[PDB]
């Protein structure tokens, strides 16, 4: 039952600041240190800093010095991190990890991790997606196999979820990872391959959910001639 | 992140580019897991005692749940650094992509934009090339690609290439084509259509 529980996803504008919490459980918080590490989209890990659960003393990475502050609350077994003067490149998943019993020769490692906290930094405003059908036709049919789908376009922030026929259709489904456009809005397609003989009698509907904008869309995808 | 194509049961040795502290494993969408540390913890198939020159991680025999990315942790004057990861993917027989093309829907054409979707479905290896031609003219800088993670059932990848133009530019042209090259194809595959047809 040894675990670290972090606060929920955040969306911030450039120049603003962000605060993330890390709650310890099933162990003595005061006898270990806490490290903070971030991971930018499709990139490696970057160490941000360390704080003692005992002393409250800190060691920050040179790059973030003066911009980051780490604190602790020994009464509630919680560690906190604040990042100021936010910029687009600060968009990442932020992790806290238990780091060393409170002689670096016997380094124990970062043995317990939080679930991570997504922080998006952007000048864009919240926007629900535009859902367009990707109709099955002769151009998306070869043999007894037809491809069809939905284009889930121009939304902010991540994430969206896509299901087919209320979750009754799962085989052959591919929902692509979102790409970030120059407009600052995201876009993706969700596709499925089905027998081409089923097109006249079977109904295909994509269920799109975007909680940040409170958008739900159920789009019927109908066959098209040439 | 660097990539290694391996089979279940293979022995794998990963070198860390003494300053070594630990080895970690990270699965997609998940937080890292500690494997081995300087406390000399970790018997198991994961070991750090390869040799006394460089610091390595040996996986004695890859198991079905070992396909993830591995990275080392190092130090330099109490400032940690994480080496860049090695992603281990599962190797399988070559499979050519099934190619499909979707013209823009008339619903999108109402809204002043036109996106043309080219789908490359269930292929292996991951390396595939897609090029767009509009009225026989090669395009660059107006399309975007997305690739799925390796499929947990058939070990293949799928890719979308989306060409985006303004409706005004889209209507000034007739023929739309995507040309695909891949290891599993002896000759390139071209999927195309005429606007309005």
């Amino acid at each position: 039952q040894v675990q670290l529980v972090q606060s929920g996803a955040e969306v911030k504008k450039p120049g603003a600041s962000v605060r993330v919490s890390c709650k310890a459980s099933g162990y003595t918080f005061t006898s270990y240190g806490i490290s903070w590490v971030r991971q930018a989209p499709g990139q490696g890990l970057e160490w941000m800093g360390w704080i003692s659960g005992y002393d409250g003393n800190t060691n920050y990475a040179q790059k973030l010095q003066g911009r980051v502050t780490m604190t602790t609350d020994t009464s509630t077994s919680t560690a906190y991190m604040e990042l100021r003067s936010l910029r687009s490149d600060d968009t990442a998943v932020y992790y806290c990890a238990r780091d060393g019993p409170q002689q670096v020769y016997y380094y124990y490692g970062m043995d317990v991790w939080g679930q991570g906290t997504t922080v998006t930094v952007s000048s864009a405003s919240t926007k629900g997606p535009s859902v367009f059908p990707l109709a099955p036709s002769s151009k998306s049919t070869s043999g007894g196999t037809a491809a069809l789908g939905c284009l889930v376009k121009d939304y902010f922030p991540e994430p969206v979820t896509v299901s087919w026929n209320s979750g009754a259709l799962t085989s052959g489904v591919h929902t692509f990872p979102a790409v970030l456009q120059s407009s600052g809005l995201y876009s993706l397609s969700s596709v499925v391959t089905v027998p081409s003989s089923s097109l006249g009698t079977q109904t295909y509907i994509c269920n799109v959910n975007h909680k940040p904008s409170n958008t739900k869309v159920d789009k019927k995808v109908e066959p098209k001639s040439c | 992140p660097s990539t290694l194509s391996a089979s279940v049961g293979d022995r794998v040795t990963i070198t860390c580019r003494n300053t070594w502290l630990a080895w970690y494993q990270q699965k997609p969408g998940k937080a890292p897991n500690l494997l081995i540390s300087k406390a000399s913890s970790l018997p198991s198939r994961f070991s750090g005692s390869g040799s006394g020159t460089e610091f390595t991680l040996t996986i004695s025999s890859l198991q079905p749940d070992d396909f993830a990315t591995y990275f080392c942790q190092q130090y330099n004057s109490y400032l940690y650094t994480f080496g860049q990861g090695t992603k281990v993917e599962i190797r399988r027989t070559v499979a050519a992509p099934s190619v499909f093309i979707f013209p823009p829907s008339d619903e999108q054409l109402k809204s002043g934009t036109a996106s043309v979707v080219c789908l490359l479905n269930n292929f292996y290896p991951r390396e595939a090339k897609v090029q767009w031609k509009v009225d026989n003219a090669l395009q660059s800088g107006n399309s975007q690609e997305s690739v799925t993670e390796q499929d947990s059932k058939d070990s293949t990848y799928s890719l979308s290439s989306t060409l985006t133009l303004s409706k005004a530019d889209y209507e000034k042209h007739k023929v739309y084509a995507c040309e695909v090259t891949h290891q599993g194809l002896s000759s390139p595959v071209t999927k195309s259509f005429n606007r309005g047809e």
